[PDB]
C-alpha cells in the first residue's frame, strides 16, 4: 500500500497543496474562523436587514450592472486560478486553445467552490470579511434579486457538510480543470490522463483524511454535478431578468453587496 | 472579455 506509486500520489497532493496556498491568500480555513467567530481582529458587522443595511453602511439595468461588477471583481480570482493550474503537472504543455478552454469553464465553478467558503446556513462574508450578509435578507428581496443566491447556499451547506480542508479542495479544484468534457476541446486525451492521475490522487488523500466519510470520492464528484447546473443557472436568471416586467431598482448598498458575490 | 483575462494570465 506505502509504495512508490502512492508515494507518488502524495507528493503530488502535496505540490497542490502548496501551490494551492501560494496562489489562494483567501483559504477555508481562514473563511471558517471568521464565520465561526474565532477571529477577534475586526469581527464582521452582519447585515439582516434594510435597517441594519443602512447601520452597515461600510461598503445598464440594475441585475446587469450587479453581473458586470462582481465578474469584474472576480478578475483577481480568475488570474489566481490560472496561476494555480501552471502549476499543475502537465497543464502548460497541452494546446494553449485548450488550456483557455479549460480555464474558461472552470474558473466560474471554482469560484463557486471558494464562494461556499464564505458560506454557512445563516449568510454569507461579504466586503472582505468586513460583513457578513444573512441568507434570509437576500431570499426576501424583490424578484428577480431574491432569488440570485438562493441555490447557491443550497449548495454550499451541502457541500461544506463533507468537512473537507484545503488539503482535500486543492486536489478537487485540480480535477475541476482538467474535465475532459469541456465544449470545444481539441486534444481530449492528454487531458484525461491528467485528470486520471489527479482523481487517483483524489481518492488517496479522501482515504487518509477522512475515514468517517464512506463514498466520500463519489460524493465530491457528485458535488462538481452541482457547480456546472449552479452555472448554467445563470443563463436562465439571465433571461428572468430580461421577461421581468416588475419594478427592478435595488439598494445601491444592496447592488454593491452583490457585486461581492457571484 | 474572459478569454482574454486567461490568456493573458497565461502568459
Ligand atoms: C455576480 C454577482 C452576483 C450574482 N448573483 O447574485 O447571482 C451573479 C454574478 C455573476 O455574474 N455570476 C456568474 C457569471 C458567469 C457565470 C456564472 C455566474
Amino acid at each position: 500500500q506505502l509504495n512508490p506509486e502512492s508515494a507518488d500520489l502524495r507528493a503530488l497532493a502535496k505540490h497542490l497543496y502548496d501551490s494551492y496556498i501560494k496562489s489562494f491568500p483567501l483559504t477555508k480555513a481562514k473563511a471558517r474562523a471568521i464565520l465561526t467567530g474565532k477571529t477577534t481582529d475586526k469581527s464582521p458587522f452582519v447585515i439582516y436587514d434594510m435597517n441594519s443595511l443602512m447601520m452597515g453602511e461600510d461598503k445598464k439595468e440594475v441585475a446587469i450592472r450587479i453581473f458586470q461588477g462582481c465578474q469584474f471583481r472576480s478578475v483577481e480570482a480568475v488570474q489566481e486560478i490560472t496561476e494555480y493550474a501552471k502549476s499543475i503537472p502537465g497543464f502548460v504543455n497541452l494546446d494553449l486553445n485548450d488550456q483557455v478552454t479549460l480555464l474558461k469553464y472552470g474558473v466560474h465553478e471554482i469560484i463557486y467552490t471558494m464562494l461556499a467558503s464564505l458560506m454557512n446556513k445563516d449568510g454569507v462574508l461579504i466586503s472582505e470579511g468586513q460583513g457578513f450578509m444573512t441568507r434570509e435578507f437576500l431570499k426576501s428581496l424583490r424578484k428577480p434579486f431574491g432569488d440570485f443566491m438562493e441555490p447557491k447556499f443550497e449548495f454550499a451547506v451541502k457541500f461544506n457538510a463533507l468537512e473537507l480542508d484545503d488539503s482535500d479542495l486543492a486536489i478537487f479544484i485540480a480535477v475541476i480543470i482538467l474535465s475532459g468534457d469541456r465544449p470545444g476541446l481539441l486534444n481530449v486525451k492528454p487531458i484525461e490522463d491528467i485528470q486520471d492521475n489527479l482523481l487517483q490522487a483524489l481518492e488517496l488523500q479522501l482515504k487518509l483524511n477522512h475515514p468517517e466519510s464512506s463514498q466520500l470520492f463519489a460524493k465530491l464528484l457528485q458535488k462538481m454535478t452541482d457547480l456546472r447546473q449552479i452555472v448554467t443557472e445563470h443563463v436562465q436568471l439571465l433571461q428572468v431578468i430580461k421577461k421581468t416586467e416588475t419594478d427592478m431598482s435595488l439598494h445601491p448598498l444592496l447592488q454593491e453587496i452583490y457585486k461581492d458575490l457571484y | 472579455g474572459l478569454e482574454d483575462i486567461i490568456r493573458k494570465a497565461l502568459m
